[PDB]
């Protein structure tokens, strides 16, 4: 016995050939094992077969201010740029101007943020 | 809006590089209905003042008209097509150049073709010309992947053992815009599309045992995308590496402000649109000299009219062309070979050509 | 530099044609070009095989 809200979550036309003891814990255990088995089969089948995010606010801020309009702000920019290129920039980063506006996101965080953007814009056992 | 029923195999406006029978097959399979018949055509007209090849004197006017005609009809999935290509109409008197062009022209030919759409946007055909009675086979694969689109065409003839390939890609090319992150709404912001694209095409013809007998290549670039990409690269990767004393010379930071402006929300620095650059070059023709054209697709001039200015260094010719929807009025001028020594290379020979598709005139 | 840069350009255009044409025929664009219900079966035809109903029934019976 499983409720109507569960019955529209799993894919339909499944036949039950056995009688399960009454109670909620047995129903939820069977559904949980079913989700586990389907994900295992999907990953086995998938294994048997054959992106820099930037910040809007910081980019707008650093584009808003200008050096080079006079010697004073130019010299301030030169001094900061010398010291920052010495100690702040790491070798695999390619530019100081590029990483001052880079949003420093990890790989899983940017994948989940792409997925949530795709959800807000518009599998088998995920719900 | 205003999306016309263009050829799914042709890519380039105002330029054709396909056989007319395959354009007829692509137009027949481009029908919205599941059955019907389609027709297509091309024509070009050359008008000039005739210059004699012997004494360099003006004799008269030479008008020539060349025509391509295609017709097809479609069953449940197949198409049958009859085409009449390369029919030349000649007017003029006492011209060895007209006779030499008549001997070395594309011959007026009639063609049957039985085409089968064997997969969706994947076609195969067997054609057989009737006047010269020669059979040949052909295949075509077109594809769309989001932003970009590709087309490959193969023609194989065992009589002359001729192998022709045509290939084209329409793609947005290099991208400079950033994928932003909105700090407030916790969502990404992707750059919007422009609609403008770069086109790359190649033609490769083998006639006989010459394994590289002919090869032509062409590249068509949106200028605004290239200028904005270059300005973005200079502003983000080069400007921090300029030495300091460079800015102390007069007027140079202000000049850098005019050439490279500040960044904004839509992430374009220079608002350039409608300008486009064509570089086309063939290898079988001698000298390795390019054909370079600049084009403006202005919307306000006669409804999307394109004004084109072109140069070829092999024929030393310049061209001014007005084009709209397959109509093309092109006046080209030829720099003749000058006299033996000193200030004698002047501009003569204006020549007006008209390209038309009369079934494209109904739009 | 004709003999060095000519087949590089030719092979670049031909390789871009081939790797756009091959990259236009896989799962996601085809599923984008069909309606939603037949997309729901075609997803299962791709990721689970042909008899996906029998496979889900075996997973349910094992549960």
């Amino acid at each position: 016995v499983l409720t109507n809200t569960q019955a529209t979550l799993l894919p339909t036309d499944l036949q039950t050939k056995r009688t399960i003891k009454p109670g909620l814990i047995y129903t939820n255990s069977a559904l949980r094992k079913f989700v586990r088995n389907v994900n295992t089969r999907l990953n086995l089948k998938l294994l048997n077969s054959k992106q820099f995010i930037y910040s809007k606010r910081w980019k707008s801020i650093f584009s808003k201010i200008q050096p080079l309009q006079n010697g004073t702000t130019r010299k301030s920019y030169q001094l900061f740029r010398n010291v920052a290129k010495q100690i702040l920039v790491t070798p695999d980063a390619k530019s100081l101007k590029l990483i001052t506006i880079n949003q420093k996101l990890s790989l899983k965080e940017r994948k989940l943020l792409e997925l949530r953007t795709q959800y807000n814009n518009n599998t088998l056992v995920r719900p | 809006m205003g999306a016309s029923q263009e050829s799914e195999l042709d890519f380039v406006p105002r330029l054709s590089f396909l056989p007319i029978e395959w354009r007829s097959i692509g137009s027949a399979f481009g029908l919205k209905d599941k059955s019907g018949a389609a027709a297509n055509g091309r024509a070009t007209f050359t008008v000039r003042q005739g210059v004699d090849a012997a004494e360099l004197t003006s004799t008269g006017r030479v008008i020539d008209g060349q025509a391509d005609v295609g017709a097809s009809l479609k069953l449940n999935t197949l198409a049958i097509g009859v085409s009449a290509s390369n029919i030349t109409f000649h007017s003029g008197l006492d011209d060895p150049t007209a006779a030499a062009a008549q001997r070395s022209s594309l011959i007026p030919s009639l063609k049957l073709t039985a085409a089968k759409q064997f997969k969706r946007d994947n076609y195969i055909a067997v054609s057989y010309d009737l006047k010269h009675q020669k059979p040949e086979l052909s295949a075509c694969w077109t594809g769309e992947a989001g932003a970009d689109r590709a087309t490959l065409l193969v023609n194989v003839d065992p009589v002359m053992r001729s192998v022709k390939l045509a290939a084209a890609v329409r793609t947005p090319g290099p991208e400079w815009r950033k994928v932003l992150y909105n700090d407030e709404t916790d969502l990404l912001e992707y750059p919007a599309d422009d609609g403008a694209r770069h086109t790359l095409y190649v033609q490769h013809e083998v006639r006989g045992r010459d394994l590289l007998h002919a090869t032509r290549l062409g590249c068509r670039l949106d200028l605004g995308r290239l200028v904005n990409y270059v300005v973005d690269f200079v502003d983000y990767r080069i400007e921090e590496n300029i030495p300091s004393f460079v800015w102390n010379v007069p007027l140079l930071p202000q000049l850098y402000s005019l050439l490279v402006p500040a960044d904004n929300d839509e992430q374009v620095r220079h608002r350039i649109t409608g300008w486009e650059l064509d570089v086309s070059h063939d290898f079988a023709r001698s000298g390795l000299l390019p054909v370079v054209a600049i084009s403006k697709t202005s919307k306000k001039l006669l409804g999307g009219g394109t004004l084109t200015a072109s140069y070829d260094a092999a024929a030393r010719e310049a061209g001014v062309s007005l084009s709209r929807k397959g109509v093309s009025v092109g006046a080209r001028v030829a720099r003749a070979e000058g006299a033996a020594g000193g200030l004698s290379a002047g501009w003569g020979r204006p020549s007006i050509h008209v390209a038309v598709e009369p079934l494209g005139l109904l739009q | 530099a004709v003999k060095a840069a000519r087949p590089v350009l030719v092979g670049f255009v031909l390789h871009r044609v081939l790797k756009t044409l091959d990259r236009s025929r896989q799962l996601e664009y085809r599923l984008a070009r069909m309606g939603p219900e037949e997309a729901r079966e075609a997803y299962y035809e791709a990721v689970l095989g042909k008899d996906w109903k029998q496979q889900l029934q075996a997973d349910w019976d094992k549960a």
